[PDB]
């Protein structure tokens, strides 16, 4: 790996610099390098890893959607034949997207998840695993679409089981996991009722625990709760 | 429009 | 080159797709491929080339500025020593920026400029040459800062001489050239008075020629004229 | 703030 010669602390420092400069590809490479040093990650370091790859794959997903829409329009009746170029370029972006997902899932499997014993770290990583299988599912169309969906579901479910046992209902990681699992149900699994039910129960149980929080923790929890409400409004 | 998932903080 | 096997027309088609998807690195690679086919570029194709590389170098310039500012702050009195990392990462981004500039200047020199005989194409390419030497000058600090500045000035000057002979004062290429040359004077050459004088004369001569234009051409010319006015307001 | 140069059209 190209980052094998750089100190762990220097990689973390440069990831923070890359974030400030909005250089998310660099940020992701630095954090990949830091993970490959083999030490566990702190909370702050997990956040850097998450931000970097979310930004990279976010750009790819937005691009893929534009191209897929153009491709779908070309394959209607009345549409003029423009040759293989739209499909080719959509496939190019899709392959790069799948490569980023595979890289992240590879880091989780080798060996972040197996060393993660605390609830905060284990739930975060299993949520991430769910998320990146979900992004793979967004572009999947073949024999493995079903298996990819089940891989996402399985990761989210294991995360949910731990979070409900080990974390308060207002914990931001627990809340963010439930948000993303509800999105999985609505957008991927064709289960809008499961999505709505999860969003509602999550919201109500968090609401009832807000009284236990400080001002700062309250602000953190309520921000995510608003996103659950935004989805419920969109869905009902 | 698409559902909202967790943002970057 | 990786694009050597793709048809010219397919490269142009995919550049347009990449623009729609906001994939500017891909767009630039496709347009580089199209240039290397060896045929002259149309007006529309020159625009695709320009947009692609302007976006790529624009990101690098913004990143370089963030990092340079952090670096300058670290080298004050009272600032704690944080090691070589800020400088190293600024140098990394700087090197990549210089590489993009060198690529563009390479395309202009081999062989876009020498085959460009019409005013519109020749002025556009010489303006581009000025612009990319200007971006090199923004990060230059060594023995060649002066030579880089003179290279920019020389390209802009040749472009100006042709534009004044061959184009009306409202021509958008002529206007955009004068805008960028005025920025060169103010921001690079330490010549604010030359900058103001050029901006003012350009604006006034365009104003006096607006009556000759159609509605659509009027809209095009006045958009650039407003940018000259914006700079004059900033500068005076 | 920095001077404005020609934008993308
Ligand atoms: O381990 C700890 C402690 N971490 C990792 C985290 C802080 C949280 N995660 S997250 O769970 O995806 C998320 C994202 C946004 C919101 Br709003 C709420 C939750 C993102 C990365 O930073
Ligand atoms: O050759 C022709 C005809 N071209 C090339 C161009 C159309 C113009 N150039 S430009 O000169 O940099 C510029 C940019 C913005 C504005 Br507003 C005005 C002028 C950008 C690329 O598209
Ligand atoms: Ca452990
Ligand atoms: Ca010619
Ligand atoms: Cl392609
Ligand atoms: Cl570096
Ligand atoms: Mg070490
Ligand atoms: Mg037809
Ligand atoms: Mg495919
Ligand atoms: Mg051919
Ligand atoms: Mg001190
Ligand atoms: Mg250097």
């Amino acid at each position: 790996g190209a980052m094998g010669s750089m100190e762990r602390a220097s990689l973390i420092q440069k990831a923070k610099l890359a974030e400030q400069a909005e250089r998310y590809e660099d940020m992701a490479a630095f954090m990949k390098g830091a993970v490959e040093k083999g030490e566990e990650l702190s909370c702050e370091e997990r956040n850097l890893l998450s931000v970097a790859y979310k930004n990279v794959v976010g750009g790819q997903r937005a691009a893929w959607r534009v191209l897929s829409s153009i491709e779908q329009k070309s394959n209607e009746e009345g549409s003029e034949e423009k040759g293989p170029e739209v499909r080719e370029y959509r496939e190019k972006v899709e392959t790069e997207l799948q490569g980023v997902c595979d890289t992240v899932l590879g880091l989780l499997d080798s060996h972040l998840i197996k060393e993660a014993g605390d609830a905060e770290s284990r739930v975060f990583y299993l949520k991430m695993k769910g998320d990146y299988y979900r992004y793979l599912a967004e572009v999947a169309t073949g024999d493995d679409k079903k298996r990819i969906i089940d891989s996402a579901r399985s990761a989210y479910q294991e995360a949910m089981d731990i979070s409900k046992k080990e974390m308060p209902p207002t914990n931001p990681i627990r809340l963010g996991l439930a948000l993303n699992f509800s999105v999985f149900h609505y957008e991927i699994a064709n289960s809008p009722e499961e999505a709505i039910s999860l969003a509602k129960t999550t919201f109500d149980e968090a609401m009832a625990d807000l009284h236990t929080l400080s001002e700062d923790s309250y602000k953190d929890s309520t921000l995510i709760m608003q996103l659950l409400r935004d989805n419920l409004t969109l869905w009902t | 429009q698409r559902s909202t998932s967790t943002p970057n903080v």
